[PDB]
């Protein structure tokens, strides 16, 4: 139980950092695109 | 995270077809 | 020369030139930015 929770929290770490990627990609768009306005 | 991650690829593979 | 007074042209050609000048960095700025994407992936 203690190999599968860090395996886990490994996966969740992967997507976590992903997702902070594209959620910042995504609103640098959305200045974009207000900035041109 | 598999179909997340080929979902942004197949975007980012449209892109340049735009491009 | 009232049908050629009817074109299409109404701002002073300075106004032309603002109208050009805006839609050049328009299109280049969009351009940069598509590509910025077709260059960046977040996932390795």
């Amino acid at each position: 139980n203690h190999e599968a929770a860090t395996c886990l929290e490994d996966v969740v770490y992967r997507g976590d950092m992903l997702l902070e990627k594209i959620q910042s990609a995504l609103a640098d768009i959305a200045q974009s695109q207000l900035k041109t306005r | 995270l598999e179909r997340v991650i080929e979902m942004i690829q197949n975007c980012l593979a449209s892109l340049p077809d735009d491009l | 020369k009232l049908i050629s007074t009817m074109p299409g042209i109404h701002l002073s050609p300075e106004q032309q030139q603002q109208q050009l000048q805006s839609l050049r960095e328009q299109v280049r700025t969009k351009n940069e930015l598509l590509q910025k994407y077709k260059s960046l992936c977040m996932f390795e």
